RNA sequence: AGUGGAGCCUGCGGCUUAAUUUGCACCCGGCCCGGACACGGACAGGAUUGACAGAUUGAUAGCUCUUUCUCGAUUCCGUGGGUGGUGGUGCAUGGCCGUUGUUGGCUGGUUAAUUCCGAUGAACGAGACUCUGGCAUGCUAUUCUUAGAGGGACAAGUGGCGUUCAGCCACCCGAGAUUGAGCUAACAGGUCUGUGAUGCCCUGUCCGGGGCUGCACGCGCGCUACACUGACUGGCUCAGCGUGUCCUACGCCGGCAGGCGCGGGUAACCCGUUGAACCCCAUUCGUGAUGGGGAUCGGGGAUUGCAAUUAUUCCCC
């Protein structure tokens, strides 16, 4: 839902901005493997905004 | 190891007992943030936990609840897994030897106005007030009280008709006597004003650090209770609160005179209280007894 | 312990081939199972000894006219050759 | 949830509200709801306080329960008629329970049997086998065996599907029967073997079954009526290849033969080569089970009834007279 | 003995057909839905949602065709050789099943019935795979050290427990009646929401009615006959393999199919001593497309099904 829903490519305000980099800082030190999908949604993120 | 609970907390050690339960102390094993545990037994006399989520499910969102983590049954028991919280009134209580200040007996009287606001504006009784059910919070919370324990928590009014509970005599006292109001140790239908008689019975407790029927002893419990109803009202109002303000006294006089579907100002209580707390030249600090013994350690 | 298959069966065979040259105690059927089998094994001819001589002391508490039968169709077979 | 608890009449009820007051036990609890018991019909009210009554009354007010037997008699029995009128099933169920227990522990005690007897035959399960465990209990627990025989008999004589029902009181009730009445009864059970139905005679054999296997003394069975239903049985032997009747026959024949053999050996060794014959005859049928019934049952009597006794019989020639010549006679 | 001949049925071809599905799949009508991305249009002046009533319809239906009331941004129109996603499909891939002993332990209605439904735990032990040691005053260059071979132990013997046979226990003798080494594993049966911007190929449902061989013909399976070694009527007298909660005894009514009632059978128990047909014994028939043969039709009755028309099946003329 995050990777569709910024596919949406809407108008986003910046305390929601602030709240998903707030997880982004959520995941500094986890060794688990997350998948290439987390990559994807990292990519949408950085393609649209 | 020997029991897990939820599929990721595992349990620690007891903390206390509840009205319908067992309190005990969990840490969750997946971020490692740790949780209160209410467990009860599958096949005993009193089946009420559902009934108690249902109660903590309605009270969310406000200010003085604990939220919902978890509820479940696990093999023989119905387990409720709730946010940790700290001491109760009475371990403060005990820890400060025996005497609270003008300053202190106000902040948790503001705090109690404030959770009694919040659960009569949530449709809900409370039945058993006492400083044991009053806990307090912890981290951010820690100028925060809330309240707990919903087991014997009934319905007194309808959101849609308007409607009380009809009033009928001969009702069993299902708190504590020490607290339990007049028309309680009579039989009478439990409302509203006999929940702001217990605030007021809490507070002259906080305030006088003894009750003159506490520790009163008789042949039975029904003698012993009805002993302490007909000696207060043998007590006159004003007795009770020699040498101190007469805001407690008019306040226990308000209560006392409420009809059964009046609804009380509120507001009226919290502004007399402000006034009083800032003619006695106080701030709201939050500086408590037990805290500056605390930093005086 | 416990027999394997090949035991019994190497030991019923036996049996129905020369039961007329065999005794009854282990002496007898070792010393026949040395001179009649190839057996290289000495710790199965060992377990065979000891198994047709559990065969022995099993048989003659029968009746007669089963091994009188036996024995002049062995010899039977053996002046037919 | 509240009959699990241990406050509920599950448990507690049974041990401490019995002790009324602190002394166990008092009918005042009873001797003040005689207001509840009047006037008022209302359900679930009448019931509940039946149940209590019946829990509480079996902890022994027993010369209490001598003085006002006839108070109760007829408080419980203008009950019994009230509620005949009425046509309930619970109140009713537990106040024949009641009825039974007071009965059980204690002219008009002879009216108050007839009125607990007497709904035997009513047709809802519930009632029925509640008046029928009370009889039971009342009666191993006899003056009132006459009574309750004769009320059958005739109960079978006016009649079909309650002729089972009271078959079943005549299978739980035929040992503490006197000895002229178990021989009407058995007389008007072989009346009932005339018809050609089935559950009567499988219900009957067991009633046969239940009588001969408690072993009666002697005022109850005698050895000349053993002989003599003995061989009225002989009549039946349902054809070769029944296998359902056929096994109680067999069973109640064999139990009648132990039970003959016991009150008298010599009789029963002297009619022991029929049923050895006809059991030989019947091993010729194609199932199994009655062939290994009858081996069963021949090795139970060869075992019990023939063995200890040839000490006393002696050595059998081909030229024997009295019991020997019945063991040459079956070997 | 036939088939190939004749009538009828059926199978492939072929022919007719809307279809006569094919190596309910077919046909005739009516519903329902059916991307985002890009760019250009309409949209609070209003995008769009819901709807009673009447109608079309084979029938009804805001799923459609009339007349306006309301929901309001939850939007809807067009063009792309650009992808594609509720797609199908294989590989690596993490978890999880099953797989390759022993002893314990009742409120309610309902029935003949402790009948029926309905609420309502424990322990104990666990390689039968391969090799092999203790004792040799024996053979070998040899009783004290050697290292090759040959012996010796096989549950062999005794007494109890034992399905009286598999096994168990204890004990004598015996050096040895079991002391040491090596060996968990395996999933071609798989399962379960995970991992590769993993390779590939693309971007239907319910309802009504019909048809499922309709028949000039070619090629084959079959059934009934072309009669006298036979057809008809009556009489007489004999099976077996199976199956059965639909098989059926028996009573009554009708000429028959059939109808009503009352019993048995979860079965070597009742149908059922399975009273079968050919066959056997008497009557009519007389070489005649005839009392052989029955196709195809006309009328009526009965039965199974929601429904028998294009003949479901049976009976009578």
């Amino acid at each position: 839902f995050l990777r569709l829903l910024l596919d949406k490519k809407y108008a986003l305000p910046y305390r929601v901005l602030d709240a998903l980099v707030f997880h982004f800082l959520g995941f500094r030190t986890e060794k688990r493997e997350l998948p290439v999908l987390w990559h994807q949604c990292l990519l949408t993120l950085v393609q649209r905004y | 190891a020997e029991f897990i609970v939820g599929g990721k907390y595992k349990l620690g050690r007891k903390i206390g007992s509840g009205s319908f339960g067992d309190i005990y102390l969990a840490t969750n094993i997946t971020n490692g943030e740790e949780v209160a545990v209410k467990l009860e037994s599958q096949k005993a006399r009193h089946p009420q936990l559902h009934y108690e989520s249902k109660l903590y499910k309605i009270l969310q969102g406000g200010v003085g609840i604990p939220h919902i983590r978890w509820y479940g049954q696990e093999k023989d028991y119905n387990v409720l897994v709730m946010d940790l919280l700290g001491p109760s009134l009475e371990d403060l209580f005990n820890f400060c030897s025996r005497r609270f200040t003008m300053k202190t007996v106000l902040m948790l009287a503001d705090q109690m106005i404030s959770r009694i606001e919040y659960v009569h504006t949530k449709n809900f009784i409370h039945r058993d007030i006492k400083p044991d059910n009053f806990l307090m919070g912890i981290g951010r919370h820690c100028n925060k009280l809330f309240l707990i324990d919903f087991g014997l928590a009934k319905k007194y009014r309808d959101n849609r008709t308007r409607q009380h509970i009809p009033y009928r005599e001969d009702k069993n006292l299902t708190g504590t006597a020490r607290y339990a109001s007049i028309n309680a140790h009579l039989g009478i239908e439990q409302s509203r004003r006999d929940d702001m008689e217990s605030l007021g019975y809490v507070l002259m407790y906080f305030n006088r650090t003894s009750l003159p029927w506490q520790g009163l002893k008789a042949a039975t419990k029904k003698q012993k209770y009805e002993k302490i109803s007909e000696k207060k009202m043998s007590t006159p109002v004003e007795v009770l609160c020699k040498g101190f303000p007469a805001e407690f006294a008019m306040y226990l006089n308000y209560c006392r005179g409420l009809r059964f579907e009046e609804a009380p100002d509120y507001m009226y209580l919290r502004q007399l209280f402000r006034i009083l707390f800032r003619t006695l030249n106080h701030q709201y600090d939050y500086t408590f007894d037990w805290t500056m013994l605390k930093q005086k350690a | 312990r416990v027999r394997t298959k090949t035991v019994k069966k190497a030991a019923r065979v036996i049996i129905e081939k020369y039961y007329t040259r065999l005794g009854n105690d282990f002496h007898t059927n070792k010393r026949v199972c040395e001179e009649i089998a190839i057996i290289p094994s000495k710790k199965l001819r060992n377990k065979i000894a000891g198994y047709v001589t559990h065969l022995m002391k099993r048989i003659q508490r029968g009746p007669v006219r089963g091994i009188s039968i036996k024995l002049q169709e062995e010899e039977r077979e053996r002046r037919d050759n | 949830a509240a009959h699990k608890e241990i406050c509920a009449v599950l448990a507690a009820v049974t041990e401490v509200i019995r002790s009324q007051g602190g002394k166990e036990t008092e009918t005042e609890y009873f001797a003040a709801l005689m207001t509840t018991m009047e006037a008022v019909e209302s359900p679930e009210s009448l019931a509940a306080v039946a149940y209590l009554l019946n829990l509480v009354l079996k902890r022994v007010p027993s010369p209490v329960l001598i003085k006002k037997f006839s108070d109760t008699s007829k408080a419980f029995m203008d009950i019994m008629s009230a509620q005949a009128s009425s046509g309930s099933t619970s109140v009713l169920r537990w106040v024949l329970s009641c009825l039974a227990t007071l009965l059980r522990k204690q002219p008009v005690t002879l009216q108050v049997y007839h009125g607990l007897l007497s709904f035997t035959v009513h047709p809802k399960p519930k009632i029925r086998k509640a008046a029928q465990h009370g009889v039971c209990s009342v009666l191993k627990g006899h003056p009132a065996a006459i009574s309750t025989a004769k009320f059958c008999i005739q109960e079978i004589e006016k009649s079909a599907t309650t002729t089972l029902h009271m078959l079943t009181l005549l299978k739980d009730l035929l040992p503490c029967f006197p000895e002229g009445l178990v021989k009407s009864c058995s007389e008007t059970l072989l009346r009932v073997m005339t018809l050609s139905h089935v559950l009567v005679t499988a219900c009957a054999m067991q009633a046969f079954h239940s009588l001969f296997h408690a072993r009666p003394g002697l005022s109850t069975l005698s050895a000349e009526l053993n002989a003599q239903i003995i061989t009225a049985l002989y009549d039946y032997v349902p054809s070769e290849n029944d296998l359902q009747p056929l096994l109680a026959w067999l069973k109640v024949m064999e139990k009648a033969h132990i039970n003959l053999v016991r009150l008298q050996w010599d009789l029963g060794l002297g009619h022991l080569p029929r049923f050895f014959g006809t059991a030989v005859t019947c091993l010729l049928s194609p199932h199994s089970q009655v062939l290994t019934a009858a081996t069963q049952s021949l090795k139970e009597i060869l075992k019990e009834c023939v063995a200890p006794h040839m000490a006393d019989i002696g050595s059998v020639t081909s030229s024997a007279s009295g019991p020997a010549q019945s063991v040459a006679k079956m070997f």
